């Protein structure tokens, strides 16, 4: 029972890994697109600040 | 009346008064719609130096 549920545990958080690179990838793109915006001058600094929060 | 007759005049002279007080009326309204505006524009022109 233990080394099954630690093996399941272990494919679970690799999936889990691998949706939280997903979403690192979508916040760097919309990071690149607020810092865009901020640099052409539409947006304001709080709007790029909290999406690097 | 604001001149004398059969006088000469120099360019300027005021020589009637018509009685406003509408002129008076919307000047004082865009006078007020100015004073908002100028302050506004002053505090976003400070606001604008450090990005806020």
């Amino acid at each position: 029972a233990s080394v099954a549920t630690a093996y399941l545990t272990l494919k679970a958080d690799q999936a889990q890994l691998q949706l939280t690179k997903d979403t690192l990838g979508t916040y760097q793109k919309s990071f690149d697109l607020t810092q865009r915006s901020y640099d052409v001058g539409v947006a304001s600094a709080l709007d790029l600040r909290q999406a690097q929060t | 009346r604001l001149f004398k007759e059969g006088s000469d005049v120099k360019a300027g002279q005021q020589l009637y008064q018509i009685d406003p007080a509408t002129y008076e009326a919307d000047y004082q309204s865009a006078q007020a719609n100015l004073a908002s505006t100028q302050e506004q524009a002053q505090r976003y022109k400070l606001l604008v130096a450090d990005q806020a």
